[PDB]
């Protein structure tokens, strides 16, 4: 019988994850400050990473990466992309730190920003949820999902979402995450980590993707909470705490020799 | 040649003490009966090992050590053990009735009874020192003697030897081997009282040592005997510079200078490698590159914490065995580009290195395998403050209900000292927070 | 990466490599001890008194 | 902190004390003549904790046998190990105590108590370092209950800084001798709350139910109940009788087990009545508790487990860590790591391995409520009081005892909600 603790009640996502764990009759919820837990759905600020992995007889796992805020903080991210040699001053996909020439959907002559959900498990596998969403201005949901935004591209521009956009997105995600892996990985650490991230993008008229910001405590599109959350417990929680397809995630792996 | 006297307090200190001296003797080629063939200056000398051993006309090398415990059963083992001949009876002091895992009992009640005797038996060692450096105090945080009597001793050493340096080897409490529920209390109480009187303290968390034994020595359920031998090795590396010809950390003052910018932040993290099973049929010897790399694995530290999420104020590398600078530099070259090694912006991001060509010595019939090179890394990282955090939380939980507090007040202490000691620890956790920011 | 202050002897060597530049008195203790001692003696007195009652 | 002085008082007290000595004597390789015939030497390594050394390498129990009538003590002096006790350490009157606490505490007992303290004294004076006293007795009679708590008070006076530990058999209607047992028990509990550091609450209810439902004995005798008791007493004292690091003496035990001075009444448990997993499940279930309380009706403040025999230390620790992790609700959150485990290589007689449980649970309040309920049912109507007022006692004394125990129950409850 695996035990877990909830320390963030405002979490749209993990509140749903909690429901699923109870719904498997093989996970029981302890009081928020009981230390004898397997899993911690910890708080948003001042998560006491210092008191994890110190309970003998318990494999302990938490749903946040200590240090990942460097990515999730406007000022930190910007600082990270410059100083970080691997990212370089170079890197086409990041604004100098506004887009005067964004892409536009028709009818409506409207702009938008893309949101992709990424899961990084304890082994630092990078998983990209096959479903994203667009937050559009209905002025010259508003929620636009891939199937139809893919269909639109095949019509308006004679191309696909995969080719014109999703290749760069996967590149940006892989670049930002594998850049800070040495600072946050829990590979030989006394506790384990996983975390759901939200990346926000822009697409200029030339169909070039641009990174906006990264959120470490993202919500989800209403109808997707179900599918995504099941995936979170599937590949991030059940993987460390096994129970007694067609994955919804694209495993971002790429090893070019040179 | 300046002498160094060791003081082993309580069961942990005594039992760990007995292991270090067994090791030292093996390392300096000193036999149980105390004879030392390779030593040619009979009944005298100012060699490097004379800082830890004195000589008698009969050619016996006597540890400059005092064992203290408020109960005799543990020290009685020394009196009758393999090295009974080594020590002189005056060096082994025992009381009748222990502190019952109670700081207040060890400090106030029973401490007052036995303190003066101890200071005398120590004075007798000091009188035989031409240039005493200071003391190395070994003890636990959790024991009543180890916590309560030690801090009294430390207070009084600072009086009777105000100029001398005092180093600490402290066993930080771990439930997997802890013997008491109140060890959090004792830990804070002894830290608060000893803080100003300790120049440099090396914390060894039994949790970390326990797992290293399981993980690397394939020991199902480690005993103190296992724990103490790994601990003895780490201690040996740290004191080797004082016992062998060298130029790094040659005296107790140098430890302070090289590892302790701020007085209150005097708890250097130690990391040791490699630790290999003796019952290991086939082993492939590790290089400078590999062992220097392990020094940055939390799984090899004496305290489980994450330096990646803190800043360094100093870092010091002590090698033993087949090593030369080029290899160390080249190993450091690589490591820097593959790790998150961040110093406080107001310090040089460098490494003070020391190599003793003599590879680590292991006890015959021990769990540790012989290696050709090893390394202990002392680094003052703010990350070790995680250990104060864990402790301060456990303390807060119990004290909130005043659980067990009556046992301390009953011995003459006062609830006040509980909250004073806790506030000071709150300061410590903040001082680390600033430096570390 | 500058190696400095290299020292060599028969049993090893040391050096430094830099990567990048930037008390209570005797009386004072006896009183606390005696202060606690009396508090003990007092509590014992209260007990023996209570028993006497 | 080496020698313990053992005192046994009254019929019950002497009957369980006699078995305790027979049992541990066996474990330590001592025979009825006092001669050692053991194969191991762990048997002798701490033999001084309970035995003195007499002439001719004879070990004599540091035991003092008390009673206001001769019968039961004459019975002991005839039993198997009857010749092992120092003849001088038999102290008895002729009048008896008539199952009356007042007679044991105030009248018949007062007359006998000094001669007992004379023996207690000579045993103490030849102690290299006495740690404290352990008393065995019932709380429902008169000698063990009334004189026993009288002894405790005097002993504390003459040894204020030593540890007082008792094995106290609580009365139950299911195994009753007289109707005034709730009076005697209530009066004693009040003495115990003030004058002991640790008390093992051995409930005659629990002991009977265990003999009937589990051991399947259709009609159990006091002898049967005393088989369980002597076995439990063996287990809970193992850490004091053999080389160990946990609760190795009475004071360290008290420091680990008693977070608040008044809450020192323990719930013992034993198993079996066999893999490490099976030991660890049984020792923890109600049906192995020697106090008729449901631990699931309260929370644990502290717990002391002891495993005996050759077994895997790794598995013990796995099993102990797992019981807590899987019921972490019943252990209080404000005392980190309140469960301590010990292991001893020497198992009891006839068993390959066993486990002994000692729990400071807040469910223990149920035992005090039961007594309080019985006590009140009679006191309300002042029934059977004349037996006590005839010895000089006043109602006021009863009203206090009732109140002081009600408090005790209120304390256990407040810490169950914290
Ligand atoms: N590493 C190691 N830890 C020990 C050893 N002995 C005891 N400890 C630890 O020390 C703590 C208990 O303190 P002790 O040193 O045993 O007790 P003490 O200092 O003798 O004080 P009292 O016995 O209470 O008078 C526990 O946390 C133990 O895990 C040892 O030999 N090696
Ligand atoms: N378990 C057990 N309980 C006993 C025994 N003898 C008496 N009792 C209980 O103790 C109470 C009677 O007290 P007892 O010791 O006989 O009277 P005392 O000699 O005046 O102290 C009742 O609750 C009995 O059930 C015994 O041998 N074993
Ligand atoms: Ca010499
Ligand atoms: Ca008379
Ligand atoms: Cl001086
Ligand atoms: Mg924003
Ligand atoms: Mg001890
Ligand atoms: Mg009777």
């Amino acid at each position: 019988m695996y035990t877990f603790v909830v320390r963030d009640e405002n979490s749209s996502v993990y509140a749903e994850v909690s429901r699923l764990l109870l719904a498997t009759g093989q996970w029981k919820r302890l009081r928020k400050d009981n230390p004898r837990f397997n899993l911690m759905l910890g708080e948003r600020n001042r998560l006491p990473f210092g008191r994890l992995g110190h309970e003998p007889g318990l494999v302990q796992l938490v749903n946040y990466y200590r240090g990942a805020d460097k990515l999730c903080r406007k000022a930190s991210l910007v600082k990270l992309i410059k100083t970080s040699p691997e990212l370089s001053e170079s890197c086409t996909w990041f604004p100098e730190s506004y887009l005067e020439k964004p892409l536009l959907l028709e009818p409506g002559h409207r702009k938008f920003d893309i949101r992709s959900w990424v899961l990084v498990d304890h082994l630092y596998n990078i998983y990209l949820y096959r479903e994203g969403v667009l937050r559009t201005s209905s002025e010259p949901g508003n929620e636009m999902f891939f199937e139809e935004f893919n269909q639109y591209l095949m019509d308006a521009l004679n191309t696909t979402l995969e080719n014109s956009i999703l290749l760069q997105i996967k590149h940006i995600i892989r670049s930002c995450l594998m850049c800070i892996e040495p600072a946050i990985s829990t590979k030989h650490l006394h506790y384990q980590s996983f975390q759901l991230f939200g990346f926000d993008f822009m697409v200029d008229e030339e169909l070039k993707v641009w990174l906006i910001e990264v959120n470490g405590a993202p919500a989800c599109a209403q109808k997707l909470y179900a599918e995504l959350c099941q995936g979170i417990v599937d590949v991030a929680i059940s993987s460390v705490f096994p129970l007694a397809p067609t994955s919804i995630f694209i495993k971002l792996h790429h090893h070019h020799h040179h | 040649m300046r002498e160094c006297i060791s003081i082993h307090v309580g069961q942990a200190g005594v039992q760990i003490g007995n292991a270090c001296w067994e090791l030292y003797c093996l390392e300096h080629g000193i036999q149980p009966d105390g004879q030392m063939p390779s030593d040619k200056t009979i009944g005298g000398g100012d060699d490097s090992f004379n800082t830890f051993f004195s000589e008698t006309g009969a050619g016996k090398h006597v540890p400059r050590a005092v064992f203290v415990d408020l109960e005799p059963t543990v020290i009685d083992e020394v009196r009758t053990g393999t090295y009974r001949q080594l020590f002189h009876p005056e060096q082994l002091i025992t009381g009748k009735e222990d502190a019952a895992n109670n700081y207040a009992r060890g400090h106030y009640t029973i401490g007052k009874e036995i303190i003066d005797l101890v200071l005398d038996r120590i004075r007798k060692l000091a009188d035989q020192c031409t240039g005493l450096q200071g003391f190395l105090v070994f003890h636990s945080f959790g024991g009543g003697t180890g916590s309560g009597f030690t801090s009294l001793l430390m207070e009084r050493l600072s009086v009777d030897y105000g100029k001398k340096s005092k180093l600490e080897f402290s066993i930080y409490p771990a439930p997997q081997v802890s013997t008491a529920v109140v060890e959090p209390y004792n830990s804070i109480l002894t830290t608060h009282t000893t803080l100003e009187h300790s120049d440099c303290a090396f914390m060894v968390d039994n949790e970390a040592i326990y797992d290293i034994c399981r993980r690397n020595l394939d020991i199902e359920r480690p005993t103190y005997t296992n724990l103490n031998r790994l601990i003895s090795q780490i201690v040996s590396s740290i004191t080797a510079s004082l016992r062998f010809d060298g130029a790094l950390n040659v005296d107790l003052t140098e430890f302070q200078t090289n590892l302790v910018p701020y007085p209150r932040i005097h708890f250097p993290l130690a990391t040791y490698a490699p630790v290999i099973s003796a019952e290991k049929a086939y082993h492939e010897q590790l290089s400078v590159a590999e062992i220097t790399n392990a020094c940055f694995e939390p799984a090899n530290q004496m305290v489980k914490c994450d330096p990646r999420h803190g800043k360094y104020m100093a870092c010091c590398l002590l090698y033993r065995g087949d090593v030369v600078p080029k290899d160390v530099n080249a190993a450091i070259a690589t490591i820097k580009t593959k790790r998150s090694i961040q110093f406080v912006d107001w310090c040089p991001t460098g490494f003070k290195v020391g190599i003793n060509y003599q590879p680590p010595t292991v006890v015959p019939g021990g769990d540790l395998a012989k290696v050709q090179r090893a390394v202990c890394m002392l680094s003052n990282t703010t990350a070790i403050a995680e250990a104060w955090a864990r402790l301060d939380h456990k303390f807060d939980l119990m004290y909130a209900k005043r659980a067990f507090v009556h046992w301390y007040v009953g011995e003459g202490m006062e609830e006040g000292e509980f909250s004073e000691a806790r506030e000071d620890m709150a300061a410590l956790e903040k001082d680390y927070e600033e430096v570390g920011v | 990466m500058e190696v400095i202050e290299l020292n060599k002897c028969t049993s090893g060597q040391s050096f430094e490599v830099i990567l990048k530049p930037p008390d209570p008195s005797l009386e004072e203790i006896q009183k606390k001890l005696e202060a606690a001692e009396e508090r003990r003696k007092y509590q014992e007195a209260e007990l023996l008194k209570h028993l006497a009652e | 902190m080496r020698e313990i002085v053992h005192i046994q008082a009254g019929q019950c007290g002497n009957q369980i004390g006699a078995k305790f000595w027979e049992v541990i004597s066996d474990e330590h390789g001592i025979d009825p003549t006092g001669s050692y015939h053991g194969d191991s030497d762990l048997q002798l390594e701490r033999i001084n904790v309970y035995y003195n050394e007499a002439t001719g390498n004879k070990y004599v129990p540091r035991a003092i046998l008390v009673d206001l009538e001769p019968g039961t003590m004459d019975s002991v002096r005839s039993g198997p190990f009857g010749q092992i006790f120092r003849p001088d350490n038999f102290v008895f009157g002729q009048s008896g105590a008539g199952n009356n606490w007042a007679k044991g505490h105030y009248t018949e007992g007062a007359e006998l108590v000094d001669s007992v303290l004379d023996v207690v004294r000579k045993e103490s004076e030849s102690c290299d370092c006495l740690q404290g006293f352990q008393l065995t007795h019932s709380l429902g009679g008169g000698t063990g209950s009334g004189m026993g708590t009288l002894l405790i008070s005097k002993i504390r006076e003459e040894y204020p800084d030593r540890i007082m530990n008792t094995f106290s058999v609580m009365p139950s209607p299911k195994v009753s001798d007289t109707v005034v047992e709730p009076y005697n028990a209530t009066l004693s509990v009040h003495q115990l709350v003030e004058n002991t550091d640790e008390t093992y609450c051995i409930d005659n209810e629990a002991l009977y139910d265990i003999c009937f439902r589990t051991l399947k004995l259709t009609t159990p005798t006091y002898g049967d109940l005393n088989h369980l008791v002597s076995a439990t007493m063996s287990g809970v004292t193992t850490c004091l009788r053999f080389p160990g690091q946990l609760n190795a003496d009475l004071r360290k035990l008290a420091v680990n087990m008693v977070p608040f001075p008044r809450l020192h009444f323990f719930m013992p448990g034993f198993a079996p009545l066999l893999t490490v997993p099976e030991l660890t499940q049984q020792m923890f279930d109600s049906k192995n508790m020697m106090a008729a309380c449901d631990p699931r009706h309260g929370r644990y403040l502290t717990v002391a487990a002891i495993f005996r025999g050759r077994m895997s230390m790794k598995e013990v620790d796995e099993q102990m860590l797992n019981v807590q992790n899987k019921n972490s609700s019943y252990f209080v959150e404000w005392i980190p790591n309140n469960v301590k485990t010990a292991v001893c290589d020497i198992p009891p007689r006839g068993l390959k391995m066993s486990a002994t449980f000692i729990g400071n649970s807040t469910a223990i309040q149920e035992l005090f409520k039961r007594i309080s309920e019985q006590f009140t049912a009679m006191f309300r109507r002042k029934a059977f009081l004349h037996w006590y007022t005839g010895e000089g006692m006043d109602e006021m004394e009863f009203t206090e005892a009732e109140s002081n125990m009600n408090d005790l129950v209120s304390e256990y409850q407040q810490y169950q909600d914290a």
